[PDB]
């Protein structure tokens, strides 16, 4: 006999959906049925998620690989509560419920690809990974001729994990504490991977590899190629001695800007600060001769100074702060900032100036 | 319009 | 004194969204303060909304024109309860609340384009307005060579108000009654106007003039201009004697449908409907030879048929339906079925078929 | 691809 399995709509749904998300048998799942358990594969030949579906019913060992969007979309279609029995028939796979029949096309399952060596592993709760990439996600570079930009820097330290996302403008850092002793490991996760990895993300075991990552969680497993390249060293980007420290209401700070970049050139974005003792002033114009002024009770004591921003890197770390009270650690008008929670330094945020 | 320094690049 | 005015951010806000919905003045609202009055208006040289806004605090009356979009923008960006001054300076409006200041471009009051003869006025509610638009929306024309199909009818027949719309292969009539004795009228609303009447629906007096159409809602003013042309009559279009009738409930057709539609030609959409006493069977297949079946209990008597239809026009006359049981009314293979609420004949759905 | 009886166009 060939493969067969009878499972309840609501025990396949969610796993189908995860794993679903070109070539042809690409756009196909991987099944197979052994040891009680029905299991789904699907890859882009670059990265593969695959899940593991406990099968309480009757079934036959087996392999096939079916189109995985008309298969999940026949699943979810079927009423809820409805009952799924899966056979292969030719070069079909049969999907049976009620008075309902779906006969999709099949590819050999032993065509269908596989990747792996581990040398750093470690457990930590999903709140945690998804603040390290929430932290910095959207630094990072989008179709830079750069290839290691286009993707998040992973590293361990001590007992730290940490995110590193740049894209040459500006620069964002996140470290939270394991509660492991880990070596120290750098690897650059593909955007696409980062993304993918988020999608899981609803504890994790994580093991780095030579040229790939995996993530485990719950009855998933993710696994993601490496980026070659040398990715950035973030220390030597951050400002050296900023000695100008601003410190502003993250909220009234943030709708300040918001306003300003409406009369903010719609191409280039530029807003200028003027720094002056507990005092900002936001200016923006456009070449239609509009112009936008906030001024804002702020707490700083140094130099007066004007430098110029890109509104849009400013308020995307505004956004991704989502703190009570932001610090600005300046320097001079032509050098970057440094950006952070005034309550915390767990994540740090690097914007270089546009020229006034 | 100067970038961070970042090696290679700016 | 030029015009000048200040106003709750809460009074102006929902007004200026509703009339900010090319040319340089096209972008502007119109503003104009008279008798305690702020009027904004917005137009596109087609059709025009106006909004009124009681004034509490003192005014200056006149007139500018000012960019829409930025100006929303503004006003929604400053804090809730905040106050916002509004005067002219030179060539710009001056808009101040706190210590936030912007000045906008302005273009001539004079240089604003302005619209008139009515012909039929009645009143009716909202929900009325609504049911008859969502009723038959779906089946317009999108950019269709007949410029009158790219529309919706609006007729005033008797006692009651319908909506016609149709692209050549499905037709969708409602009527309601109004409670007022009506001229006979008939007049096509453009597509882009019923959509903007469909925004303000949030009583209703409606004016049909000789080439315009005017929507008055609380305080607003809508108007657009109508299309010409010879708009099909919908009488002819129904089937004449459509002896053979199915009622099924709607939910586990359109579920049925749903399914099968997976299975179907990416382009031409086909289903295959087996009616026999008591049973439907929908199929679908494709050119990679996948198929779906679904059988279903159905209230059927008739003669045996076979016939096909374009999957996505029976899905949105079943999905605008929204009711328990749906009854098809059935000719033969090549001639239109008519689709309507078992419960309620308010409304009419005419589908030409696939051939087979 | 039939049309409805529509004058002109079908
Ligand atoms: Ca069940
Ligand atoms: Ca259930
Ligand atoms: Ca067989
Ligand atoms: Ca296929
Ligand atoms: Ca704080
Ligand atoms: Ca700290
Ligand atoms: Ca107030
Ligand atoms: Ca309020
Ligand atoms: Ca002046
Ligand atoms: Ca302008
Ligand atoms: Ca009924
Ligand atoms: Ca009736
Ligand atoms: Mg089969
Ligand atoms: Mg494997
Ligand atoms: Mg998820
Ligand atoms: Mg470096
Ligand atoms: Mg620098
Ligand atoms: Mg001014
Ligand atoms: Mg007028
Ligand atoms: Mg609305
Ligand atoms: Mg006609
Ligand atoms: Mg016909
Ligand atoms: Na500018
Ligand atoms: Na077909």
């Amino acid at each position: 006999g060939r493969m067969k399995f009878t499972v309840e709509r609501e025990h396949l749904l969610k796993p189908l959906q995860q794993v679903s998300g070109t070539l042809p048998i690409l756009g196909n799942l991987l099944l197979q049925v052994a040891d009680g358990t029905l299991s789904l594969t699907g890859t882009d030949l670059e990265m593969e998620m695959v899940a593991r579906v406990a099968l309480v019913q009757p079934h036959e060992p087996g392999a096939t690989t079916v189109p995985a969007r008309k298969f999940f979309d026949i699943c979810r279609g079927l009423p809820e509560g409805a009952e799924i029995a899966v056979q292969l028939e030719g070069e079909r796979m049969l999907v049976r419920s009620g008075r309902s029949r779906f006969s999709l096309s099949t590819l050999p399952a032993a065509d269908f690809p596989n990747l792996w060596q581990s040398e750093v592993e470690f457990t930590l709760p999903q709140a945690t990974m998804k603040r390290l990439i929430e932290a910095t996600q959207f630094s990072m570079a989008h179709q830079d001729v750069r290839y290691y930009l286009n993707g998040m820097l992973f590293e361990t330290e001590g007992e730290e994990l940490r995110t590193v996302a740049t894209d040459g403008h500006r620069l964002a850092v996140c470290s939270m504490p394991i509660g492991q002793s880990l070596p120290s490991h750098s690897v650059i996760v593909p955007r696409k991977g980062v993304i993918e990895l988020m999608r899981m993300l609803d504890p994790l075991r994580v093991q780095i590899g030579s040229n790939n990552i995996r993530a485990h969680v719950g009855d998933f497993i993710f696994t993601s190629k490496l980026v070659d390249g040398r990715f950035p060293d973030y220390r030597r980007v951050l400002p050296k001695n900023p000695d100008k420290h601003l410190e502003a209401g993250c909220d009234l700070l943030k709708q300040a800007f918001a306003r300003a970049a409406i009369l903010s050139n719609e191409k280039f974005r530029g807003v200028r600060l003027y720094v002056s003792e507990n005092q900002l002033k936001i200016t923006a114009n456009n070449p239609e001769q509009e112009e936008a002024e906030e001024i804002l009770d702020v707490t700083y004591s140094g130099a007066e100074m004007e430098i110029g921003f890109n509104v849009s890197y400013v308020l995307d770390v505004l956004n991704a702060l989502k703190c009570e009270n932001v610090r600005m650690m300046l320097t001079d008008s032509v050098s970057s900032v440094q950006i952070e929670d005034a309550a915390s330094q767990s994540a740090a945020y690097v914007v270089m100036p546009m020229r006034l | 319009v100067p970038t961070l320094p970042l090696v290679p690049x700016g």
